[PDB]
């Protein structure tokens, strides 16, 4: 029954990631004064990719607990695996969101000063947010290999 | 200008004298002080011969 | 204080020296380097060597004293002294019958 | 005005009472540490000067006899400097039974005088 | 079980220093008790040859309590930052900022969030909602439910979080005159969805820790 | 059996938060007091909505209290912890969000009579946090009996 | 990071002071009544400010000077008292060191000008949340290092002036409130860095640092331009040289400053900034004031943090000299000078 | 056995990400205009958040390599060797993404003025990115024993 | 059988790699600044990355080596070894990375307000990898014995 | 048992972690000193020298308390070398912590007036009798931990 | 036996090394830092650095002391003693080398100015050397009990 | 029994020596600091740091005095009742002279400016022997009742 | 059980001594500081100091009672009376002395403006001081219970 700590644990690191990033891009929007011009022109990318965050740990942990069963093989004891595959998914969209909210923060802030920089930062906004695959697909592929 | 600089002040700084000759090499100038111009009427560098540093 | 007879500290000359004493034959250098005082309180009390020499030389006698009676107190220790749980049982009380 | 004075006094007198038998045992720790701390070096030295005779004996019995004076007399100096504890407690509880630093300069004053 | 005692006082031992921890310099935390576990921990682990590793059952306690105490918890604590600068912009403006207070539901829906949950995982019982390892088998659904409410508890809890804080700077919204709170009321529209999201996922996740007969 | 600690801990917690609130509310009640004294009895509405709390936690305290030391055993006493500790959590993040609330209430109440009302609405709609924690622990103490 | 200080010290004090931040004078309002030429334009635009409630209550069309003296000490007092006594904790501890440290220049200047044999009958307050009379008559009569440190051990935290007196006392720094002002503006861009450090981990502050270093930097420079032509000491400290971002060094300011007129520290310092290879006065002035002013309105997108509240208290200096200088250049029938020059706000 | 190994592959991608998120968090802050305009340092700053995603899209393939070495069941000794390549690729992934998210704030920040420091910028991330590849090294050669256990 | 000592391979790259990417951050940071005054001490500054960067081979070979005497069975003559061989060129290299780091931010400013400060920082620089260099060798001592399990 | 070996490495990372600190510390002295005169360079570098020998005391005491290991490991043979090489570890660390605010008091001091090298050098000079001690310590522990079982 | 009374002869050198080494760093300091002002009092002021680096014997004597009374095959209840006079040795140590450093740097500090402080800051800075004194008359006492069981 | 009774006796002489060693730099740093204003105050301003290091005789008698009555056997029950009176001398002792560092420096810079508060300054720090006294003879009386037989 | 009363014996005079340590420092801090200021006002304010090193003597004479019913040999029931009540005692005497501090600092720096509020002060030191009359009194009442065995 060690295993259920796993499957519970998946989107908990998503779900304040993804809180933290969403709370980094909305406290990082409140200015400047204008908002006709750029806020939110190209400044919403950073909580709707950073809210796909809790949904694949969601996900990851609807996977884990269908694939989780009492009757199936569980005196190993082999259920190690389920903590690393949703601490690994929750580790990987806990930085996602963490580094989605601190790069939105900087970016929603930095296209009022200068906006020649608004490509430069959603070109760095769009890139950052792939931090978070690896630990999907990592839980995918290792509740794939095994039950 | 700094190796011609050093072998035309080490060769030719002989014939001034062998107490006011040094080793030196290219014109450093400063905004404070404007060195490497053999100034005259105010404190700088001095050599044996004539020599004066013109940068194009 | 500027009693005339009574009380300015009377009892302070010899209880003072005499309790302070008992606190140290470590007193035979104490009574040298205070009898070396006696001879060099004439020379030493137009000198004014050093900060504690002087607060010393004014103060000779009570170092007189308490350097004389820590001779007693000083030698005394090292009944006997061997080792501890021995002479702490007289020690203890001896300090107490004292006071 | 006798009404806090007599309770201030009694508190001060019960209080000075064990205060004083309790601040008179300093006098065995002192010198019981002066005590030790001169006959374990006085004791550590002694045995190490006597042996090896001869020219070893003299010159090892006179560095370290000296080396051991040296620091005896300092620390009978430190502890001659740090044996003021019977004139703060003579001065604080022993004056309050018997009537400040006018006792000190009255001992100074009386042999004068 | 020693389990029960310890983590009772550690539980209310940590809540204490870490509530005491905000509040007013009374009490602090215990800084060496991280370093102290930790060699322990490790030194232990190390020596002799053997696994550390605790062995409960169920423990039958934390997780309707836990998941309604961290839901309630943390949606208690998003208002504070919200009615101090809607209530701290004044005379300013009679603008948006004092009808924008429909955050502040969306906030006190995390109370309910997960004390929904936490009232659908009792059915029947109060002290073992599903069969536990003292008279029976299959403790592992009493065992997920600590889990899942810890999970949907920290989800609303911070879900809550997140949307004090977007109800925070959706307060004011503006550094200046002539400015619309529109913009951060659809940013901070898009924070709910991770409370109901996360409490629909955390506790389809979790299975069903009730009927126990 | 720990439930003692679960049992205080909701009196432990309330009373803190209740402390904490009252002494913000105090605080700021107390400075804004100062430059008119018409504001105080509208000031004076968040130290008694924060210190109203604090009866949850007593009768939830001695309805956990009234069944310890008459039964008990190992599968009854594990709902007095969270059942006190959600209505501590509960009250003291009520009373720490209702130190600011009313302190915030209680400068924009000052200010003008305008946010007077808001403030109160606020401050009267900040219960149900409390309210609902109470009656989780109203419901899982209810249930304290099952067997024996 | 975000998410994990929960004060709610600096929440009440963010919010109080968000609530006068949020009706002020913007960039647009002071571009707007840069360009403007007319009193009901002038007065339209700066009567929505928290400086134009007294030009609400009292109308007129020509600003005055001692309507624009009462008006912007009316506006300190309650920007600075109003917002420091309804502040506690150590959001209100840490607040009132930097109205001390303000009030710490001319509480110096005065007790160096009592000693100095001058008139003093009018004090005007910048940013000193304390009046004139209470705290400033006393360490302004007191001319001991005793008394000086007494008073200032009475008074809750100890303000930026025991540590000048404490260096004055043994005659280290200078004789004059030119030496102590420098070295108390070292000393007051030490304790903003070492604040700034030592609040980091409970609070996030990136902006506070950029600010922070920027005006350090430009009060460096400012600092050095101001003891040119000044006959400044090359030997006393005189040119606040400090590090403080990396690129200046103190031979190269103090050095450029005192007699070498060497402008590559602007230069190496940075290449944004309106300043880098300039040598005059006037240009300076205005591209020092440009660069303090820059990094405050985007310092004020982010909340729940005292580094937004560091830069609009000091946005208030520039505030008020720019809102006194545009009412009395357009109110005297004039143009300006410095206020038609700065473009940054 | 109690099947002591499998945190090892999960535990390898927590620092490798960590760091790239703290290079781009770290590289990402920063004012990057002078007045108006910028030396187009834009297109120059973008190899930064590739040059700290390829620390983790390289720790990722140690996570990858272990998750597929771990299987379904396995003994106690193929196990804890199995366990322990993930922390050398995810230490090293977090330091060379501390070390390139200073780099790039740095290179960021005095990049904004002036681009001439790009040089050794650049090459200060690609000299500070080989600790995930040896890293990833030591986990594969730690993996490449760990196969057929029994 | 039971084993421990699989961490001692990544606690050296660990320390080592995090020792090097603090060196190579600090170094990157006053060439960085260095690079805005003068733009000729770069290249020539951009040496001490590299020099730094060379601690990591000794924690990555010792690793290595580690790891390929290990055999199929574990016992109490193995465990524990690499651990303390690793861990102290490990710490030998974070210590001089350290230095290394501290040592190359103050030698680049110094370096770039004064010249003539390169030979000395690059002695004192090129001194500091005795430390590993000795930790490298205890480690390669210690991992001598850790062959031969019975 | 069979922990004795991060005790016995822990040795040469504490003595060159102190001459790491003081290699920082005397290059961030030099460094600040040679700024304004760059003439005294080649004086100031005899610190990190100096501070650098104290890492061959725990680097000998490592190789020589890793040359006395057996074939087995008990608990007798992994608590004398621990303490015997954390005492040595410890004593270098601490010297290197104080020959690091010397070196750097020192290269500090020495930029405005080279007169305080003598006294510099020899209270710098004077602070290596701890890596000694630590190391006889170790000796001394590691000479009873023979006949490890 | 577990054979760890080793613990209590590496703290009395650990503890008095450190403190001697703060003790000798704090003089160190403000000799050095007073050695520039004011040259006449060099002689003067290297009292504090001997004076401080005599604290390292006694832990050194009482670690070499402890060592011989260990012997071939320890005991359960013999690291007790050991433990606990070198810990009260070690504390000793660090609190009189610490109170040796403060004194040393105020003692040159106060002394640079004027030196008619010299015999106020040399007995105040003798007066503190008790504490070591005491700590290993301490340690020696219990040393010499914990040499007759076994 | 374990005879374990040493941590009690040598846990006094570590607070009461960092204590005294506290207030005798607490003492020591303001006496220099005072002795410059007033040549004549320094010998009246150095009865603070002997004051302060006075306390230090109640935690070496203590341990001293419980060193010997330890030995070679002890009991279960004896190793516990010194225990307090050490840790009780030692935190009276370290708190006396915690306050008696500040005490005596906040003392020594009341009284450097005027002399008549050196009456007021040296009785208001006479008052705190009661602490140590009162803990050293717990500790006596603690010490005495420990060992009944022999 | 071997024993568990010296603890709160030890506990109260260790928390009554450090209570009244800090409130006599923090007394004496504030009488030392403010007795350059006032010559007058020395007398009146040495009270705090007086009162609050009256303190002790409630800790001490209870761990003079709980000492004096412990010998050699003891039980097991009271060491849970005899720790509760010297904890309780020693709770009561630090936060008594702690009130007492602050209390007496703040009335010691405000009686130099205003000499009115001096009965005030001692009013509220003679009222703050029942906090440890009232622990002490609880630790007499469970302390007069734990001498009926042994």
């Amino acid at each position: 029954f060690f295993g259920f700590a796993g499957c519970a644990a998946a989107m908990v690191l998503s779900c304040l990631g993804a809180a933290i990033g969403t709370a980094k891009s909305g406290i990082g929007i409140a200015g400047i004064g204008t908002f006709k011009p750029e806020l939110i022109m190209k400044s919403l990318i950073p909580v709707v990719m950073s809210g796909i965050l809790a949904i694949y740990g969601l996900v990851v942990a609807v996977l884990i607990a269908g694939n989780l069963s009492p009757t199936e093989d569980y005196t190993l004891f082999n259920g190690f695996m389920h903590l690393s595959c949703g601490l690994c998914v929750g580790f990987a969209c806990l930085s996602s969101g963490y580094a989605i909210g601190m790069v939105g923060d900087v970016g929603v802030r930095k296209y009022m000063h200068q906006p020649r920089l608004f490509v430069g930062i959603v070109l760095i906004l769009i890139f950052s947010e792939v931090l978070g695959l690896y630990g999907m697909i990592v839980a995918l592929i290792l509740n794939t290999r095994g039950s | 200008l700094s190796k011609c600089k050093s072998e035309l002040i080490d060769a030719f700084g002989f014939l001034g004298g062998n107490a006011f000759m040094k080793d030196k090499k290219g014109k450093i100038n400063k905004q404070d002080t404007s060195l490497h111009q053999y100034a005259s009427l105010v404190d700088t560098e001095y050599e044996p011969f004539v020599m004066y540093i013109i940068n194009l | 204080a500027q009693y005339r007879e009574i009380n300015a500290g009377l009892p302070t000359i010899v209880t003072f020296p005499f309790m302070f004493a008992i606190m140290f034959g470590h007193g035979f250098l104490m009574t040298l380097a205070a009898l070396s005082l006696v001879l060099n309180e004439k020379k030493i009390n137009k000198m004014k060597r050093g900060e504690i020499f002087d607060m010393a030389f004014t103060g000779r006698y009570i170092i007189l004293l308490m350097g004389v009676f820590s001779m007693y107190t000083g030698f005394l220790y090292n009944g006997t002294e061997n080792a501890l749980l021995f002479s702490n049982s007289y020690k203890m009380k001896l300090s107490i019958l004292m006071g | 005005d006798i009404m806090i004075h007599q309770v201030i006094h009694t508190i001060e007198f019960c209080l000075n009472c064990v205060s004083h038998t309790a601040s008179y045992l300093r006098l065995w720790a002192l010198s019981l540490a002066h005590a030790q701390l001169s006959s374990v070096l006085w004791t550590m030295t002694i045995q190490i000067a006597f042996g090896f005779r001869g020219f070893v004996g003299v010159f090892m019995t006179v560095a370290l006899f000296a080396m051991w004076f040296a620091l005896t007399c300092a620390v009978l100096v430190l502890m001659e400097g740090t044996s003021a504890m019977l004139h703060s407690l003579r001065l604080h509880w022993v004056e309050s039974m018997s009537k400040p630093y006018e006792p000190f300069a009255f001992e100074y004053k009386d042999m004068e005088v | 079980m020693n389990k029960e005692s310890k983590d009772d006082d550690m539980s209310l031992g940590k809540f204490s220093f870490s509530h005491f921890l905000y509040y007013l310099v009374l009490i602090v935390v215990i800084v060496y008790g991280l370093y102290k576990l930790f060699t322990g921990h490790g030194s232990d682990i190390n020596f002799g040859k053997f696994l550390l590793r605790t062995s409960p059952y169920m423990w039958a306690n934390l997780g309707i309590a836990l998941c309604v105490g961290l839901s309630v918890v943390g949606a208690a604590w998003g208002i504070f930052i919200t009615g101090s600068s809607m209530i701290g912009a004044g005379v300013r403006a009679p603008r948006i900022t004092t009808k924008n207070l429909i955050s502040i539901i969306f906030c006190e829906v995390v109370a309910i969030y997960g004390l929904i949950i936490a009232i659908v995982f009792s059915s029947k019982l109060t002290v073992a909602t599903a069969e536990n390892m003292y008279s029976k088998s299959n403790l592992y659904t009493g065992y997920s439910l600590f889990w899942a409410g810890i999970t949907v508890g920290a989800s609303n809890l911070i879900c809550g979080i997140a949307v004090g804080i977007t109800g925070a700077t959706a307060a004011i919204s503006d550094a200046a005159d002539s400015a619309l709170f529109v913009k951060i009321l659809v940013i901070e529209i898009f924070g709910s969805i991770l409370g109901l999201l996360g409490l629909i996922v955390g506790l389809l996740m979790a299975g069903k820790a009730s009927e126990f007969q | 059996f720990f439930g003692a600690i679960g049992c205080a801990s909701a009196i432990i917690f309330t009373s803190l938060g209740a402390a904490y609130g009252t002494a913000k509310s105090g605080v700021g009640i107390c400075a804004t007091c100062v430059l008119r004294p018409d504001l105080l009895f509208k000031n004076i509405v968040p130290v008694i909505m924060a210190g109203i709390i604090a009866i949850y936690g007593l009768v939830v305290s001695v309805l956990v209290c009234y069944s310890l030391g008459q039964k008990q055993a190992l599968y009854t006493g594990f709902i007095q912890l969270g059942a006190g500790l959600s209505v501590g959590l509960s009250g003291l993040a009520a009373g720490f969000a209702i130190g600011i609330v009313g302190d915030a209430g209680v400068r924009g109440s000052s200010q003008q009579p305008r946010l007077f009302v808001g403030m109160i609405l606020i401050l009267i709609f900040a219960e149900v946090l409390g309210l609902y924690g109470l009656i989780v622990a109203l419901l899982l103490n209810s249930r304290a009996t099952q067997d024996v | 990071m975000e998410g994990v200080y929960f004060n709610i010290d600096n929440g009440f004090i963010e919010g109080v002071v968000r609530g006068y931040r949020n009706g002020l004078l913007s960039n647009n309002q002071y571009i707007n009544l840069t360009q403007c030429d007319t009193l009901e334009d002038l007065k339209l635009q700066l009567s929505s400010t928290d400086y134009g409630n007294f030009l609400s209550s009292v109308s007129s069309e020509s600003l005055t000077t001692s309507l624009i003296q009462e008006y912007a000490s009316s506006k300190l007092y309650h920007e600075f008292n109003y917002i420091r006594d309804q502040s506690s904790g150590s959001t209100r501890k840490f607040m009132d060191y930097i109205t001390y440290g303000y009030m710490i220049d001319n509480v110096a200047l005065m007790i160096t000008g009592t000693i100095h044999d001058r008139d003093k009958g009018e004090i005007l307050q910048r940013c000193h949340p304390l009046g004139w009379f209470d705290t400033l008559p006393t360490l302004s009569v007191a001319t001991d290092l005793e008394s000086l440190y007494e008073t200032v051990l009475v008074d809750t935290p100890l303000a930026p002036y025991f540590k000048n007196c404490f260096d004055t006392a043994e005659e280290l720094d200078d004789m004059n409130i030119e030496i102590i002002r420098n070295k108390l503006y070292k000393a007051y861009l030490e304790d903003f860095y070492n604040f700034v450090t030592e609040e980091i981990p409970e609070p996030a502050k990136e902006c506070m640092q950029t600010l922070l270093g920027f005006e350090a930097d430009r009060r460096s420079i400012n600092i050095a331009l101001n003891s040119l032509q000044s006959s400044d000491i090359d030997p006393d400290l005189k040119s606040d040289l400090l590090p403080n971002i990396g690129k200046l060094y103190p031979l190269a300011t103090f050095h450029l400053a005192q007699a070498q007129d060497f402008e590559g520290v602007r230069a190496a310092l940075a290449n944004v900034y309106e300043y880098r290879g300039f040598l005059e006065t006037g240009n300076l002035e205005d591209h020092f004031y440009q660069l303090e002013m820059e990094l405050c309105r985007d310092a004020f997108t982010q909340q729940f943090a005292i580094s937004t509240v560091w830069a609009w208290m000091k946005s208030k200096e520039q505030e008020v000299r720019n809102i006194t200088w545009i009412a009395e250049c357009i109110a005297q029938n004039q143009r300006e000078r410095i206020n038609n020059y700065i473009s940054v706000y």
